[PDB]
């Protein structure tokens, strides 16, 4: 008797053929695509899921580049990509994509998940050094 | 290690599920 988030998941895992997945005690579903690109699907809200791409711990040794990331965010804003965000509980960088649930489809979830992957992939290219 | 055989935009080899990247289970609302 599940809300639409929990269907999309099941329907999505059916679409890519990886079996079955679920949401955890903390209302999210973390899977790592190719053991490098970490992604956690959250259903933050009745209206939307968030899509988190985790990019590791965040450097703090001459971290003048926090302003470089903030500068990178210009690119993702023009391109429609995820928001570059910093998170304090794991000191980890994050790509954030909101994903709304009306007119949501397994192919649309699949599409946006890999958007976070190509963002996490291309990130070092979008930066100056 | 799950292999994807989908038409969708995941033309990529495998998915690993996590029970140097944190894979956090929560971020601070407040």
């Amino acid at each position: 008797a599940s809300s639409r988030s929990e269907l999309l998941l099941d329907r999505f895992a059916e679409k890519i053929g990886v079996g079955s997945i679920s949401f955890n005690e903390n209302r999210l579903c973390s899977f790592a695509i190719d053991e490098i690109y970490y992604i956690s699907l959250s259903d933050a809200n009745d209206e939307y899921m968030m899509i988190y791409g985790v990019c590791g711990k965040f450097p703090t040794d001459n971290p003048n580049f926090a302003l470089e990331i903030l500068n990178a965010n210009l690119w993702f804003a023009e391109n429609g990509g995820p928001y570059l965000c910093y998170e304090s509980g794991a000191q980890s960088l994050l790509l954030a994509l909101r994903f709304p649930l009306d007119d949501a489809t397994p192919e649309k979830l699949e599409n946006e998940i890999e958007v976070v992957v190509k963002s996490m992939e291309n990130l070092y290219l979008v930066l100056h050094n | 290690g799950h292999l994807i055989s989908s038409t969708g935009a995941l033309g990529s080899r495998s998915l690993f599920s996590p029970l140097d990247i944190p894979g956090l289970p929560t971020n601070p609302s407040r």
